[PDB]
């Protein structure tokens, strides 16, 4: 029920994760080392949220284990946007790691990766995002990704969930008050970012890859594993 | 395969 949700959502935040740039200047491997050891360790807490999201630990593991594979880079990036909002040109990996666009230049690839999740946050400055429109927004990432069915009620347990977080969005947005065509405008606008941040995701997940197969970055652990496939 | 997250789930 949609304020009970979204109290839920709020205090299910992870921590932020602190980590620091090296003493030495970046280099390709240095600054890919800095963001998998974060994007790791914040997997982790990534974890810990969703099983805090009511229902998800009633759905099988499975699906749980799916719904996570599926959208970790995606949730991680939108964590990461909610993060960098107010601060144009920049990324705000951590406290301590604040990346400049142009930094990007570092690592082949990337900065292209930058400027999608730059543009991206841009699109929520504009909208001006609400933190709780961006706790439903987070947690219907979690639950909105291609289930077909697996060869193993848990499918309606997901779909109910997902019923009632966008249910939440939409009361969130109704807190506005703006004309109903307005908050049909915006919840579209938030929705059709989705395929922004899936797109970022893909981009994200196959840079990951590559760099790890040029042992560019050796990567552990979770990561390791939720890279593994 | 999901080695550890079965693991973090459970
Ligand atoms: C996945 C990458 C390393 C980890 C990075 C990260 C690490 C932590 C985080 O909170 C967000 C992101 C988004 C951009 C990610 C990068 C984009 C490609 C790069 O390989």
């Amino acid at each position: 029920s949609p304020e009970q949700l979204v109290l839920t959502l709020l205090e299910a935040e992870p921590p932020h994760v602190l980590i620091s740039r090296p003493s030495a200047p970046f280099t390709e491997a240095s600054m890919m080392m800095s963001l998998t050891k974060l994007a790791d360790k914040e997997l982790v807490h990534m974890i810990s949220w969703a099983k805090k999201i009511p229902g998800f630990v009633e759905l099988s593991l499975f699906d749980q284990v799916r719904l996570l594979e599926s959208c970790w880079m995606e949730v991680l990036m939108m964590g990461l946007m909610w993060r960098s909002i107010d601060h144009p040109g920049k990324l705000i990996f951590a406290p301590d790691l604040v990346l400049d666009r142009d930094e990007g230049k570092c690592v082949e690839g990337i900065l292209e990766i930058f400027d999608m999740l730059l543009a991206t946050t841009s699109r929520f400055r504009e909208l001006k995002l609400q933190h709780k429109e961006y706790l439903c927004v987070k947690a219907m990432i979690l639950l909105n990704s291609s289930m077909y069915p697996l060869v193993t009620d848990s499918s309606r347990k997901l779909a109910h969930l997902l019923n009632a977080v966008t249910d939440a969005l939409v009361w969130v947005i109704a807190k506005s008050g703006i004309s109903s065509q307005q908050q049909s405008m915006r919840l579209a606008n938030l929705l059709m970012l989705l395929s922004h941040v899936r797109h970022a995701s893909n981009k994200g997940m196959e840079h990951l890859l590559n760099m790890k197969c040029k042992n560019v970055v050796p990567v552990y652990d979770l990561l390791l594993e939720m890279l593994n496939a | 395969r999901h080695k550890i997250l079965h693991r973090l789930l459970q």
